RNA sequence: GUUGACCUCGGAUCAGGUAGGAGGACCCGCUGAACUUAAGCAUAUCAAUAAGCGGAGGAAAAGAAACCAACAGGGAUUGC
RNA sequence: UGGGCGAGGCUCCUUCUGAGUUCCCUGGAACGGGACGCCACAGAGGGUGAGAGCCCCGUAUAGUUGGAAGCCAAGCCUGUGU
RNA sequence: AGAGACCGAUAGCGCACAAGUAGAGUGAUCGAAAGAUGAAAAGCACUUUGAAAAGAGGGUUAAAUAGCACGUGAAAUUGUU
RNA sequence: GCGUGAGCCCGGGUCGAACGGCCUCUAGUGCAGAUCUUGGUGGUAGUAGCAAAUACUUCAAUGAGAACUUGAAGGACCGAAGUGGGGAAAGGUUCCAUGUGAACAGCGGUUGGACAUGGGUUAGUCGAUCCUAAGCCAUAGGGAAGUUCCGUUUCAAAGGGGC
RNA sequence: AAACUUUCAACAACGGAUCUCUUGGUUCUGGCAUCGAUGAAGAACGCAGCGAAAUGCGAUAAGUAAUGUGAAUUGCAGAAAAUCAUCGAAUCUUUGAACGCACAUUGCGCCCGCCGGUAUUCCGGCGGGCAUGCCUGUUCGAGCGUCAU
C-alpha cells in the first residue's frame, strides 16, 4: 500500500503517464530481465533494453526464439527481434514487435556507459542487502 | 477588386496557401487520427471575412 | 426590401483591426468593435463570460508567460552549470 | 565538410567564427538553388548547415557578451541587456540593505533589550 | 551702472529613473438597477445586489482606543 | 552593549533497492484453472497478446553513493565604556 | 499535487477528437457534430469478369457477418424466402 | 417454467470480458403522451414536379457510354440603352496548361467557374503615395467619481533664415 | 389461382440503441505567489527533406547554446543519438499598453555615425536614435517679482 503523499494510485494519471511518456522515460519502462547466467555474473536483475542485444522470447506464439534486437520502437513499446518476423500478403517481410518485458537478456551490449549502468546496480544492491542484514 | 492593399494580399496568399487537401504520409503515421483536410475552403461556398 | 434589396449590399462597415484581427474594426468611426482599439484598455464586459474567456490569458501562444514558473521554481537564477563549456 | 561541433567552436576568436559562418551560409544559400534544379538527397543537408550557422552565431554572441560583461564588471551602469531580468516587481522593489536598515532609536533597544533565550521549569 | 545673488516660471532627444496594459476567483472604494415579494401598488423588498468605473496583493483590508462598558471592571486588529 | 567562528542537526540535488516467469490443461496469446515454491516495513497503481506481489516500471523503509552549500545551532575565540 | 459511495460519449465543461474549432452574423456576439478494427496491419498477394466502381475465387487472422461504410449491433423502416 | 402482477429463471442463436444472489446503505432510480428534447425512419411516392428568356439539324472524330464534348456544314437569336469590348465596388485564383474514379453541374456528361498536379500578375511616365473638402483625432486648457467629454487655435513663453 | 395488402418466422438491409471500455470532465482537499516600457497578455505572418491543421518555434524559426541521461528517430528517406529530460546562456519577424508622425498606406519624416556614387546639402546601402505625464539633478534662460553695489 502507498504511502507517500507524491506517489499516486490514481488508475487515469498511471495510463496516461505511461501512455504520454517521452523518449528517456519509455527507456526505462521499456527494461527487460538478464538472463540466469547474466543475474549470477552482475548481481543485476533488470536493465533497459538495448539495440544490439541477444535475447530469447520467453512469452507469446514466438517462445524460445533466440536473436538479436535489432530496433528498439519506444513510440510503439516493442522490439524487434532478428529473423522474428512475418510475412504479408504481397511476401514482403515484416518484423513482428514484441514487448521488452516478454523476453529474456541472454548477451549483453556492453561499453563503458552499458557498464557504469550494472556497476551502479550492483553496488546499490549489494548495499541494500548489506543494510537489511545488519 | 484589383486595387488590392499589401495586407489583404498577404492574406488571400496564406488562404491560398492553406488551401490544399493533407499530405499522403500523413495518414500513415502510427496514432494518426486525421482522415481529410476539415478546414478546407472554396471560394464558391465558404466566404472568408477578408 | 428583402432579396431586391440584399443586392445594394457591395460596402464595409468594419474592416481587420490591427491589435485583435477580427473584422470589427469600423471604418469610418475607426474604432474596433471587439478589442475596442485604439483605446489603450482592451474592451471587455462582465456581461459575457463567453466573450471574456474567448480572449482570456492562455488563449494564445504566451510566449514570455509561459517561462515564467520554470524561473520562479529555480529563484531566477543567473550564471552556468558549476562547469560548463563556454 | 558537414556539420560544425560546438566543442570545437569555443577556442577559435570571434573572426574565425564568422569566417565559418560565412561558408557555411554560401553553402546552405547555394545548397537550396543547387537543390531546386537538382536531385540532391543534400536536400538534408540544408538542416545541418542552418544548425550549424546556428552554431556559430550562438557562439558569437556568447563570446561577445562575456566579453562585455567583463568590460562593465564594477561600472555603475550596463546596458540593459546585460542587466539582470528577474522580474519588473522584483526589480523595483527595496535593496536588502534599504528593506533592513532601522531607525537609531530601534538600534539602541534592540542592542540593549533583545529577545533573549529562556526556560520556564515546571 | 552692469553684472552678481534669490524668488517664481520655463527650454533641452540634457543625466538617471518612474507610470500606463494584462489579470481582476478572492480584496479596497465609487456608481448603481429592474425583474421579484408584498397575492394589486407608490414606502418597503430584491439590494446597500447585478451591470458600469477606479486601485492592490499573495492575501488584501483592519489594527494598537477620542473603544467597550457601568462591572469585583475589561483592554490593538481579524476570524469561528 | 561590539565583532568572528562554529561542531552538530534540519534542508536541497544526485546513485541504489524483495521475490517464479518451475511443471501440467485450455487458449492465437495465461495474466485463467491445477500442482509446487518464494518475497512482503513492498498484496497502491499501471503495462505486458485474458483477473500477474515474485515478467517490467513503480510501490515500503529508513538508509546509502557523490555534490552544492540554503538555514538553525550547543559551545568556543576576541574587543570595551569616552 | 492528491483524492471521490460523482458522470460515463444525447452523460460529464460548449469542447474525451486539428473546440471556443468548423460554420452563421456588418457587428456586438452566436456556436456545433464528431471516441472504440485487431494482440499484432498481419489493412487481402495472385487468378478471373468488368470501361470503371466493383464482383467471383483465393489469401491474413482465433475470428472478416472484425475489411478503414471496421467491437457488440436493438427498434422504427425495407428486401427475399 | 414460476408469479395475480410489476417481474424472475431456463433452452437455442449471436457475441466477446466482465457479472450476479442475499442483508444493510445510497440516489441524477422505473415513460406513450408534455404542438416534449436529440437522433433516426416511414406512408404520401417513383407522386408534385424538372413548361419565362423563339431552336435546333446532318456528317465525322473521341469515348464503355454523346441531345446538352469537339470539328465542319446548315438553320437561328442577341441586333450596338447588345447575349459585344473594357472598368469601379465585391470576390480571391474562379485565369492558363495537363489529367480525371467518386461527389457537384435538381437529365446525361468524354465536358466544367468541379476535382487533382503544375504554372501565371514585370511601371520614374497607369494608380496609390502628395494636396485639401465635408468630417475625424491630437495638443493648450476646461469639465467629469471615472470609462472619458468639450476643445482644433481656442485665457499657450507653441517657429525659421543667414554668416 | 396469382398479384396486392396484412400477420407470423428465418436470413439479408437501414440505423446506431444496448453492453463493456475511457490519456476527458466535475467536485473536494493540500502546497505555492511568479505578468509587463529589460516591452506583457493578445493578434498577424512565416519556419520541417517530404505538412494543410494541431503542437512547437522566430530569418540562429518543428529550433541554437549549456547540463543530465546514455543509442535512437521512425510514415518514407537520410545520418552518425534523441520530436529525450532539465534548463541558469542566447536568438526572438510585423505588431500590440506600443513610443518619430501615421496606418483602410508594408505611407511620410528628422538626428548621429559609417560605406559608395565627384558631395555637410542630393541619391543608395548599413547601424544606432527621435512618444507622453511626472520626480531628482544638470545646464541654458525669462520676468522693474525682487536684493546690494
Ligand atoms: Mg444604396
Ligand atoms: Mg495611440
Ligand atoms: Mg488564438
Ligand atoms: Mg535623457
Ligand atoms: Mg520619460
Ligand atoms: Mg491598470
Ligand atoms: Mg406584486
Ligand atoms: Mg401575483
Ligand atoms: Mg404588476
Ligand atoms: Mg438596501
Ligand atoms: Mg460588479
Ligand atoms: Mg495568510
Ligand atoms: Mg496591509
Ligand atoms: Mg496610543
Ligand atoms: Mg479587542
Ligand atoms: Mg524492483
Ligand atoms: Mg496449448
Ligand atoms: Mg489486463
Ligand atoms: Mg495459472
Ligand atoms: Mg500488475
Ligand atoms: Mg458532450
Ligand atoms: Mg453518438
Ligand atoms: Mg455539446
Ligand atoms: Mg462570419
Ligand atoms: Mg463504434
Ligand atoms: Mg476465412
Ligand atoms: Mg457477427
Ligand atoms: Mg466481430
Ligand atoms: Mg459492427
Ligand atoms: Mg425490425
Ligand atoms: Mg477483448
Ligand atoms: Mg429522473
Ligand atoms: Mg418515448
Ligand atoms: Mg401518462
Ligand atoms: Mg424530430
Ligand atoms: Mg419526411
Ligand atoms: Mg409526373
Ligand atoms: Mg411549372
Ligand atoms: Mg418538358
Ligand atoms: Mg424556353
Ligand atoms: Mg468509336
Ligand atoms: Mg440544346
Ligand atoms: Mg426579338
Ligand atoms: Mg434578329
Ligand atoms: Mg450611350
Ligand atoms: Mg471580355
Ligand atoms: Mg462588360
Ligand atoms: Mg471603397
Ligand atoms: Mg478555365
Ligand atoms: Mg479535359
Ligand atoms: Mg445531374
Ligand atoms: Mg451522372
Ligand atoms: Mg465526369
Ligand atoms: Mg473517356
Ligand atoms: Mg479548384
Ligand atoms: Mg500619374
Ligand atoms: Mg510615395
Ligand atoms: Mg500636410
Ligand atoms: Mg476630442
Ligand atoms: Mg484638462
Ligand atoms: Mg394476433
Ligand atoms: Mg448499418
Ligand atoms: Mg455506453
Ligand atoms: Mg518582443
Ligand atoms: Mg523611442
Ligand atoms: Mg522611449
Ligand atoms: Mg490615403
Ligand atoms: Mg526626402
Ligand atoms: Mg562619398
Ligand atoms: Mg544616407
Ligand atoms: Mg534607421
Ligand atoms: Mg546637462
Ligand atoms: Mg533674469
Amino acid at each position: 500500500m502507498k504511502v507517500r503523499p507524491t506517489v499516486s494510485s490514481s488508475r487515469r494519471k498511471a495510463r496516461k503517464a505511461h501512455f504520454s511518456a517521452p523518449s528517456s522515460v519509455r527507456r526505462v519502462i521499456m527494461s527487460a530481465p538478464l538472463s540466469k547466467e547474466l543475474r549470477e555474473k552482475y548481481n543485476v536483475r533488470s536493465i533497459p533494453i538495448r539495440k544490439g542485444d541477444e535475447v530469447q522470447i520467453v512469452r507469446g506464439a514466438h517462445k524460445d526464439k533466440e536473436g538479436k534486437v535489432t530496433s528498439v520502437y519506444r513510440l510503439k513499446y516493442v522490439i524487434h527481434v532478428e529473423r522474428v518476423t512475418r510475412e504479408k500478403a504481397t511476401g514482403q517481410t515484416v518484423p513482428i514487435g514484441i514487448h521488452p518485458s516478454n523476453v529474456v537478456i541472454t548477451k549483453l551490449h556492453l561499453d563503458k556507459d552499458r557498464e557504469n549502468i550494472l556497476a551502479r546496480i550492483k553496488a546499490g544492491r549489494e548495499q541494500v542487502a548489506k543494510a537489511k542484514g545488519k | 477588386p484589383s486595387h488590392k492593399t499589401f495586407r489583404i494580399k498577404q492574406k488571400l496568399a496564406k488562404a491560398q496557401k492553406q488551401n490544399r487537401p493533407i499530405p499522403q504520409w500523413i495518414r500513415l503515421r502510427t496514432g494518426n487520427t486525421i482522415r481529410y483536410n476539415a478546414k478546407r475552403r472554396h471560394w464558391r461556398k465558404t466566404r472568408l471575412g477578408l | 426590401k428583402g432579396t431586391s434589396s440584399f443586392g445594394k449590399r457591395h460596402n464595409k462597415t468594419h474592416g481587420l483591426c490591427r491589435r485583435c484581427g477580427r473584422r470589427s474594426l469600423h471604418n469610418q468611426k475607426k474604432v474596433c468593435a471587439s478589442c475596442g482599439y485604439p483605446a489603450a484598455k482592451t474592451r471587455k464586459y462582465n456581461w459575457s463570460e463567453k466573450a471574456k474567456r474567448r480572449k482570456v490569458t492562455g488563449t494564445g501562444r504566451m510566449r514570455y508567460l509561459s517561462t515564467v514558473p520554470r524561473r520562479f521554481k529555480n529563484g531566477f537564477r543567473t550564471g552556468v552549470p558549476k562547469g560548463a563549456r563556454g | 565538410n558537414g556539420k560544425v561541433k560546438a566543442g570545437q567552436l569555443w577556442s577559435k576568436n570571434k573572426e574565425e567564427l564568422t569566417k565559418i559562418l560565412g561558408e557555411l551560409k554560401t553553402e546552405l544559400s547555394q545548397l537550396r538553388i543547387q537543390k531546386i534544379s537538382s536531385s540532391g538527397a543534400k536536400l538534408n543537408k540544408i538542416h545541418d548547415l542552418r544548425k550549424s550557422i546556428a552554431r556559430v552565431l550562438t557562439v558569437i554572441n556568447a563570446k561577445q557578451r562575456a566579453q562585455l560583461r567583463l568590460f562593465y564588471k564594477n561600472k555603475k551602469y550596463l546596458p540593459l541587456d546585460l542587466r539582470p531580468k528577474l522580474t519588473r516587481a522584483l526589480r523595483r522593489r527595496l535593496s536588502k540593505e534599504d528593506a533592513s536598515r532601522v531607525l537609531e532609536k530601534t538600534k539602541k533597544r534592540l542592542t540593549h533589550f533583545p529577545q533573549r533565550k529562556y526556560a520556564v521549569k515546571a
